[PDB]
RNA sequence: UAGGGAAUAGUUUAAAAAACAUCUGACUCACAUUCAGAAGAUGGAGGUUCAAUUCCUCCUUCCCUAACCA
RNA sequence: UCCUCCGCAUAAGCCUGCGUCAGAUUAAAAAACUGACAAUUAACAGCCCAAUAUCUACAAUCAACCAACAAGUCAUUAUUACCCUCACUGUCAACCCAACACAGGCAUGCUCAUAAGGAAAGGUUAAAAAAAGUAAAAGGAACUCGGCAAAUCUUACCCCGCCUGUUUACCAAAAACAUCACCUCUAGCAUCACCAGUAUUAGAGGCACCGCCUGCCCAGUGACACAUGUUUAACGGCCGCGGUACCCUAACCGUGCAAAGGUAGCAUAAUCACUUGUUCCUUAAAUAGGGACCUGUAUGAAUGGCUCCACGAGGGUUCAGCUGUCUCUUACUUUUAACCAGUGAAAUUGACCUGCCCGUGAAGAGGCGGGCAUAACACAGCAAGACGAGAAGACCCUAUGGAGCUUUAAUUUAUUAAUGCAAACAGUACCUAACAAACCCACAGGUCCUAAACUACCAAACCUGCAUUAAAAAUUUCGGUUGGGGCGAC
RNA sequence: GCUAAACCUAGCCCCAAACCCACUCCACCUUACUACCAGACAACCUUAGCCAAACCAUUUACCCAAAUAAAGUAUAGGCGAUAGAAAUUGAAACCUGGCGCAAUAGAUAUAGUACCGCAAGGGAAAGAUGAAAAAUUUAACCAAGCAUAAUAUAGCAAGGACUAACCCCUAUACCUUCUGCAUAAUGAAUUAACUAGAAAUAACUUUGCAAGGAGAGCCAAAGCUAAGACCCCCGAAACCAGACGAGCUACCUAAGAACAGCUAAAAGAGCACACCCGUCUAUGUAGCAAAAUAGUGGGAAGAUUUAUAGGUAGAGGCGACAAACCU
């Protein structure tokens, strides 16, 4: 979203101008996820995926601010979780092939704890955090029956 | 704002359905077409424009009896209630269609053309060249969109290469596949264009609002323009 | 009242020609047409310019437009 | 005694807003004021339905007979599911929208005439002027811009518009707009307008029923075709200069110019140089009106021309009558008025102890000069002055002040459409010079001054980026001088 | 002597410091504040313009993360108006204070209430004894306006006077605006309160230090540091952005309602009520009324009139074009 001077002359009228990218619908296969995706892309994305030697490399290498898509960051979290877990759901019947994929991408492996939070928006993260912390309250009946026993137990040992 | 099209019913009936006026507004509530508004209330009678529509468990040519020919507020032509088997439907009446007639709905094309009786529906390939036809479709099974107004007809001009050339009421030629169905004869109410509105108020009865009083100076578009007939429109794919 | 334009053979148009009118002849019984000859004007006055049909300035003359707001 | 619009209900609105008691004191004068306490009770009304499929051509009008078009408000069945029974809310009033206890606005039913609902006069006097009425001698439009208003209850016509209709709420109702009719333009088609339509259609416009017509012009400008072009019921336009029958005029003559040279009609007026033309009607008298003629600075054909029925709160002319319009006013009634009592506004106002005449003066003095007049103060009238009041003149000019509108004003194409190109993506390629010199098989046949290189449309109606042309718009300005400005001139 | 007058609190202002705010039982996104049914609707997207440039058309400062300094320098710009860095440099922690207001001030605030507006929105006014009111009996005197107490030839209202108020003589209000105003040019009933000159450059004056000055930076060929001293108020028609508006009115949608009698009978026919409209006259003109009343009118089965709910929204709508109507 910008402006332009008509006929590239500052003394002419200043006009609003929007340059939009040329978008193509193409399909892409993920080795780690063993899935085909129909993604809207630019010609640039296709040039970047080539320079990365594939979609898995492109998603795994490119950082958040250069992917510029929540979908790319979900693909990353997805790929990263299979690598962190060595997930056997990838080609369940081909352990040899499955290990060739995971070795190919061994550079990007991170702990599963960290991979779960990769790409989450702040609002997603809080919901993830709120759900992890969602626990039913403990009835005070159980809490006091523990204090009583421990209170009776300590009294017995002393004498 | 909250405009909802009346054309919401999904099953064919012959019961006249209530329709809602638009006033020439679109769904935004804004005037889209000027000069529409008011008029007598009307009910819509669903016209079946697919003449060769065999019943659910039936197939092939079939006949129908004309039960009634009556007035239609929603179009300039007349409509005929026909009954065949266990089904009734509204169709466009032809010039001389009357109660008690029997009409033929056929999809058969033979080496020899049939004798074209008014009110019968045949594929274009089955008709003699020069027959007067109405209620034409552009693709086989699409349903009649052409030659539907009162007193109208087209002419079968040629039958070449499994296609039929016809002349539209506007005199422009139109090419379709020979399996397209048409009805023989002219649409009913042949004297419809001789009607005299008579007084301004009768145009209000028909749902027309008066023209703007604003004066417009005529521009280059005005004045007689003698241009050739457009080239034949083809709906055939090679 | 105030601005603009225009005055070319008798006529009407050109840029000093043309068609008429006129004059002379031929053709005709005669006339007309036609044919062949001939003459015929740059509004007047005032300039300049190497040279004034496009240029003056004025007069004389005819036209055109404008003459509005309270 | 008088009035009667009314009134009573429902709806909507409003929300305790003339019940009681106790207070104060009741109201544009003398409780609807304050505080307490009461109060409208459901049958009327509101608040409603288990599912899925399926059904539903035949108006209404006393619905019969007839006759219509603008073609219409009222309907199920099948099979499952289904024991449970009167909750909740409105219910008052002298009421609401109009700043008000406002002559306004306000839907339906019923009565209207009333069974219901109300009081025009605070008391007096009975001047002007003013308002609203009634009556009026003789005359009867002499009034006046006009018969406005009144009275009476008429005739004939002219213009314009055909007609009913529509409009500037709050200065214009009209001749303006629409309109039946006629014609021009665009469009071959569906699932949100047009339209559940389909060229006898549907959109954009002109003009204005009907009758008689609607002439000529495509050069220019626009549209369309963009191959010579087509198109006026598109924008528009539709000739001169000389001469010839006494004059007038020119059937006629000469020459020139244009795309065509204004045709048919019509013309002393919604139209008007002279002009109040001229003539015939009309009056005693006509710058009026009618009929004609003259003929058009600048009449004229769907920017419609010319007639004509009917119609009009349109503009104009008129017979008869009618009358206070007038000659020429008068009389009476009510209102207002004036006086008494109650209540009690507004604009306005430098201060005022606020005369006249002449003169003067920022050019029209109560106020200055010179004269003249002159105890003081209420009330009623009047409208000559106070350049009276009201609204920082709507005229006119000025302001490098606005704004609306229109364009061939300048700037621009963001947007929109079309087009090209590039991007994306089909998806496969050998297709235009034979000429027999003793050498040539009984045939599908060798050579000489000719036996060659040899991508097809870039690969769709999309989307992006670039240009290009349009349409629609947007932003901004509209110099000065000037014996006011404009115009002219500078 | 009335009406009045007077008051000192309520609170408020600017800083500092410190990082605030929940259910309170029941109700509340449907017509909010409404115990209790089959759904799926979902957020993001450059401000513009006034104004300055004495028009206007490119352009015209707007905290963006340390005071100072570099520097109004580099640079940008119808190279105009104006705009304008960076490198580099690197001062300071002690909340409870005030040469702030004191009822027309200070918050709009006693309250976002009353009141006004359909809505968005706009938006007030005011109190005052005393230790005790379970002491109601103790003070003056003060604006305009009045009252006590109208008035006596003559004149900007006074002045000079005078024994004497007046009589005599002299004397053309004021402000603004103008060549020039008693002007019959502007404004002003009057009282009270409120209500309008803000700062650089250079210079000057008065100190300090002085070839130096200055508490880094900046100036210096008597400079340099410091100080003093200086440039108003109210007013358009507009322009743009985002909201709110169709309970009026224009047009439309859904579904209603009304239209007596008489004539004629095909009905946008006639007469004529209810009803709708508004031709003409008079009245009224701060009205009864921010468009009415009386009479007279036009239409009144229709392109009629009208109740209800809904729709279209300002670069817009709507329009039988009147540039109509859109509270
Ligand atoms: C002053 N002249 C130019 C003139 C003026 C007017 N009218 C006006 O100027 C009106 N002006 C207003 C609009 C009122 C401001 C005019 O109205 C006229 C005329 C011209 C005459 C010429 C007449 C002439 N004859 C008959 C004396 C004549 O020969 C012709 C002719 N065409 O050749 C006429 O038509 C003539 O009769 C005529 O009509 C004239 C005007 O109408
Ligand atoms: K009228
Ligand atoms: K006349
Ligand atoms: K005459
Ligand atoms: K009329
Ligand atoms: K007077
Ligand atoms: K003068
Ligand atoms: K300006
Ligand atoms: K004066
Ligand atoms: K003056
Ligand atoms: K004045
Ligand atoms: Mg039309
Ligand atoms: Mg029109
Ligand atoms: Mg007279
Ligand atoms: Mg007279
Ligand atoms: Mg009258
Ligand atoms: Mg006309
Ligand atoms: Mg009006
Ligand atoms: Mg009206
Ligand atoms: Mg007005
Ligand atoms: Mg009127
Ligand atoms: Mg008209
Ligand atoms: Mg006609
Ligand atoms: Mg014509
Ligand atoms: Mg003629
Ligand atoms: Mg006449
Ligand atoms: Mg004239
Ligand atoms: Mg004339
Ligand atoms: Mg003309
Ligand atoms: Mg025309
Ligand atoms: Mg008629
Ligand atoms: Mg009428
Ligand atoms: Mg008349
Ligand atoms: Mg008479
Ligand atoms: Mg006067
Ligand atoms: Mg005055
Ligand atoms: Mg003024
Ligand atoms: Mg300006
Ligand atoms: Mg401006
Ligand atoms: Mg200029
Ligand atoms: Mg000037
Ligand atoms: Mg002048
Ligand atoms: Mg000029
Ligand atoms: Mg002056
Ligand atoms: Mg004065
Ligand atoms: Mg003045
Ligand atoms: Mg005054
Ligand atoms: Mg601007
Ligand atoms: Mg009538
Ligand atoms: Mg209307
Ligand atoms: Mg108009
Ligand atoms: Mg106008």
């Amino acid at each position: 979203l910008g402006q332009i001077y008509a006929n590239n002359d500052k003394l002419s009228k200043r006009l609003k101008k929007v340059w939009k990218p040329q978008l193509f619908e193409r399909e892409f296969y993920s080795e780690i996820l063993d899935k085909k995706f129909t993604v809207t892309v630019t010609m640039r994305t296709l040039d970047l995926i080539d320079e990365a030697y594939g979609l898995d490399f492109y998603i795994l290498k490119t950082p958040k601010e250069d992917l510029c898509s929540k979908f790319g960051m979900d693909l990353k979290r997805g790929m990263l979780l299979r690598l962190a877990r060595q997930d056997p759901q990838l080609h369940p019947e081909d352990p040899e092939r499955r290990a060739a994929i995971y070795d190919k991408y061994k550079e990007f492996a991170i702990p599963e704890e960290e991979a779960e939070w990769v790409g989450l928006t702040l609002e997603e993260a809080i919901e993830k955090q709120r759900l992890l912390e969602e626990k039913d309250p403990v009835p005070l009946f159980k809490i006091y029956v523990a204090e009583l026993i421990q209170q009776l137990q300590q009294q017995a040992l002393s004498e | 704002a909250n405009f909802v099209s009346w054309k919401s019913r999904t099953k064919y009936t012959i019961t006249p359905v209530k329709m809602r006026k638009s006033g020439g507004r679109d769904h935004t509530g804004r005037i889209r077409v000027h000069g529409i508004g008011g008029g007598h209330k009307q009910r819509y009678r669903m016209i079946d424009f697919l003449r060769f529509r065999p019943e659910e468990t039936k197939s092939g040519p079939f006949e129908e009896k004309v039960i009634q020919v009556r007035y239609d507020p929603c179009r300039s032509a007349d409509i005929a209630l026909v009954a065949g088997g266990s089904r009734k439907r509204w169709i466009i009446a032809t010039e001389n269609m009357q109660a008690g007639d029997t009409i033929l709905n056929s999809n058969h094309i033979g080496r020899m053309a049939v004798a074209a009786r008014e009110g019968d529906a045949h594929p274009l390939g089955a008709l003699p060249v020069g027959t007067l036809i109405n209620n034409v479709e552009s693709e086989p099974g699409r349903g009649a969109q052409y030659i539907r107004a009162a007193g109208t007809c087209g002419v079968l001009l040629r039958k070449v290469n499994g296609t039929a050339i016809i002349q539209l009421p506007s005199k422009r030629q139109m090419q379709v596949l020979e399996t397209c169905v048409a009805t023989v004869g002219r649409v009913s109410n042949v004297d419809h264009n001789k009607r005299v509105i008579g007084k301004a108020g009768r145009n209000r009865w028909l749902g027309k609002r008066p023209n703007s009083g604003r004066w417009h100076r005529k521009g280059g578009w005005a004045g007689r323009k003698i241009r050739p007939l457009p080239p034949m429109k083809s709906y055939v794919k090679l």
